[PDB]
């Protein structure tokens, strides 16, 4: 069970490192913007088949 | 000389394995008469329905 | 007559081959899904058991 523990240590340390750099407000705004762009993409994806129906 | 004299026997003895395989497969795979019996059976009722219609 | 006999034998062997083909066709679609279900069950057991770390 050595390999498993080493892998969990590595992942936990990487998670902590990337979590100490996560600004709440800025990354929240960026996540909202990403959600908006994903929505646009999805809407185009749906229109693709909305056309095939006609 | 006359390679036929030997080749023909070679093929004749390969025909022996061929016939053995055929016999095994047929003994394990008798389904033809039964299939035709099912065909006759179904055709009877189908003709009855055709006459009814 | 023997030519006809060989033809019949080969026809039956063809039928058998096609039957085994259909068998494999029917097995393939579901054996892979079962293989993946087994892997998912193994992952669940690994997450459940306290074996190792």
């Amino acid at each position: 069970a050595l390999f498993d523990r080493l892998g969990r240590v590595v992942r936990a340390n990487l998670n902590d490192l990337v979590s100490k750099a996560e600004d709440p407000e800025k990354v929240l705004e960026q996540a909202v913007i990403d959600m908006q762009e994903d929505l646009v993409q999805l809407r185009q994806a749906v229109a693709r088949t909305i056309a095939e129906e006609k | 000389s006359s390679a036929t004299s030997a080749f023909e026997r070679m093929e004749n003895k390969v025909l022996d394995m061929e016939a053995t395989s055929q016999a095994a497969g047929e003994l394990a795979g008798f389904g033809i008469e039964n299939q035709f019996a099912q065909l006759e059976a179904s055709s009877g009722v189908e003709d009855e329905l055709a006459a009814l219609k | 007559a023997q030519q006809r006999t060989m033809s019949e034998n080969l026809r039956r062997n063809l039928a058998a081959l096609e039957a085994k083909i259909s068998e494999a066709k029917t097995k393939k679609n579901m054996l892979q899904a079962r293989a993946k279900a087994a892997k998912a069950n193994a992952e669940l057991q690994q997450t459940l058991g306290g074996l190792g770390t």
